[PDB]
C-alpha cells in the first residue's frame, strides 16, 4: 500500500523525466498498444558515463551498455494510420560498448488499440553486487486508469552483470504520429 | 580509498583472484608514462562492481557542479610510471576473477 507515482501518457502529456533509481524500482506497465517499450539506465544520462539501454524494438529485445549520447527526448515513432513503427531515435552515438544483447526474432503488435488497458507488465530492477537484477511479472486486465489492487509473483528473467553506474533512469515511450502525438498509457514508479 | 569509491569498487563478500605481474619494461618509462589516468572526482561514490568513465567535470566532495563553479575540475588524475622508481610508482597489470 505504498505511494506509487502515476505518470500518465495522454493526448498532450508525454512524461519521461530523469527519475532516480535510488535503491531499485518497481516498473508497472498498464498497456494496450505497447507504448512504453524501453528504459535508459545511467547516472549522468549523457555520453560521458556508461549507461545501458533496455528496449523492445518490436523485433527483438536489445540490451546494450555503451557511452550513449542520450537524446534528451528518446522516442519511437509509430504511424497512427499505417500502424507501423517508423523511427528509432534512441541515441546519436555509442562508444566503449560494454554489454550487448539482442533477443530472438519476433513480430510485435505495433498498432494503436482502443478500449481498456489489456495487459499489465510488472518489472523490478535492482543493482546488487554489480548485477542488474531484472525481474518480471505479467497478467491481463481491462481498466481505464488507476493501477489495480492485486497480487502476482514476479519472476527472474535476467541476471545482468553490467557493472555500471545507475543512479537515474528514463523510460522510452512510443510517440504515435498521424509532428508528434500519443495514445493512452501509464507507467508507475514504485520505489 | 580512491580506487574503490572513485575508479571501481569491489564488494567485500565474494572476490576471485588478483593476477598481478611486473610490467616495468612494458608500461613505464624513466621520464614517466603520463598516458594513463584514474578517477579522483565524482558526485558521490560507487556501488560494488561498478564502472565509471564520466568525463563530466565534478567536485571532490560530491558537490553538484554546474561548471565553471566551486571545486569544479577534471575527473582524471595522472599516474606517472617510471622505470627509475620503486615498486610503489612502477606499473603492474592486474587481472581480477
Ligand atoms: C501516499 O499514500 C497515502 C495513503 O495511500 C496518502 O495518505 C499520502 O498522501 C500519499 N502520498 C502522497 C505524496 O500523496
Amino acid at each position: 500500500y505504498s505511494n506509487v507515482t502515476g505518470f500518465h501518457t495522454i493526448n498532450h502529456t508525454f512524461g519521461n523525466p530523469v527519475i532516480p533509481f535510488k535503491d531499485g524500482i518497481y516498473f508497472a506497465a498498464t498497456e494496450k498498444s505497447n507504448v512504453v517499450r524501453g528504459w535508459v539506465f545511467g547516472s549522468t544520462m549523457n555520453n560521458k558515463s556508461q549507461s545501458v539501454i533496455i528496449i523492445n524494438n518490436s523485433t527483438n529485445v536489445v540490451i546494450r551498455a555503451c557511452n550513449f549520447e542520450l537524446c534528451d527526448n528518446p522516442f519511437f515513432a509509430v504511424s497512427k494510420p499505417m500502424g507501423t513503427q517508423t523511427h528509432t531515435m534512441i541515441f546519436d552515438n555509442a562508444f566503449n560498448c560494454t554489454f550487448e544483447y539482442i533477443s530472438d526474432a519476433f513480430s510485435l503488435d505495433v498498432s494503436e488499440k482502443s478500449g481498456n488497458f489489456k495487459h499489465l507488465r510488472e518489472f523490478v530492477f535492482k543493482n546488487k553486487d554489480g548485477f542488474l537484477y531484472v525481474y518480471k511479472g505479467y497478467q491481463p486486465i481491462d481498466v481505464v486508469r488507476d493501477l489495480p489492487s492485486g497480487f502476482n509473483t514476479l519472476k527472474p528473467i535476467f541476471k545482468l552483470p553490467l557493472g555500471i553506474n545507475i543512479t537515474n533512469f528514463r523510460a522510452i515511450l512510443t510517440a504515435f504520429s498521424p509532428i508528434w502525438g500519443t495514445s493512452a498509457a501509464a507507467y508507475f514508479v514504485g520505489y | 580509498g580512491v580506487i574503490a569509491d572513485y575508479n571501481y569498487k569491489l564488494p567485500d563478500d565474494f572476490m576471485g583472484c588478483v593476477l598481478a605481474w611486473n610490467t616495468r619494461n612494458i608500461d613505464a618509462t624513466s621520464t614517466g608514462n603520463y598516458n594513463y589516468k584514474y578517477r579522483y572526482l565524482r558526485h558521490g561514490k560507487l556501488r560494488p562492481f561498478e564502472r565509471d568513465i564520466s568525463n563530466v567535470p565534478f567536485s571532490p566532495d560530491g558537490k553538484p557542479c554546474t561548471p565553471p563553479a566551486l571545486n569544479c575540475y577534471w575527473p582524471l588524475n595522472d599516474y606517472g610510471f617510471y622505470t627509475t622508481t620503486g615498486i610503489g610508482y612502477q606499473p603492474y597489470r592486474v587481472v581480477v576473477l
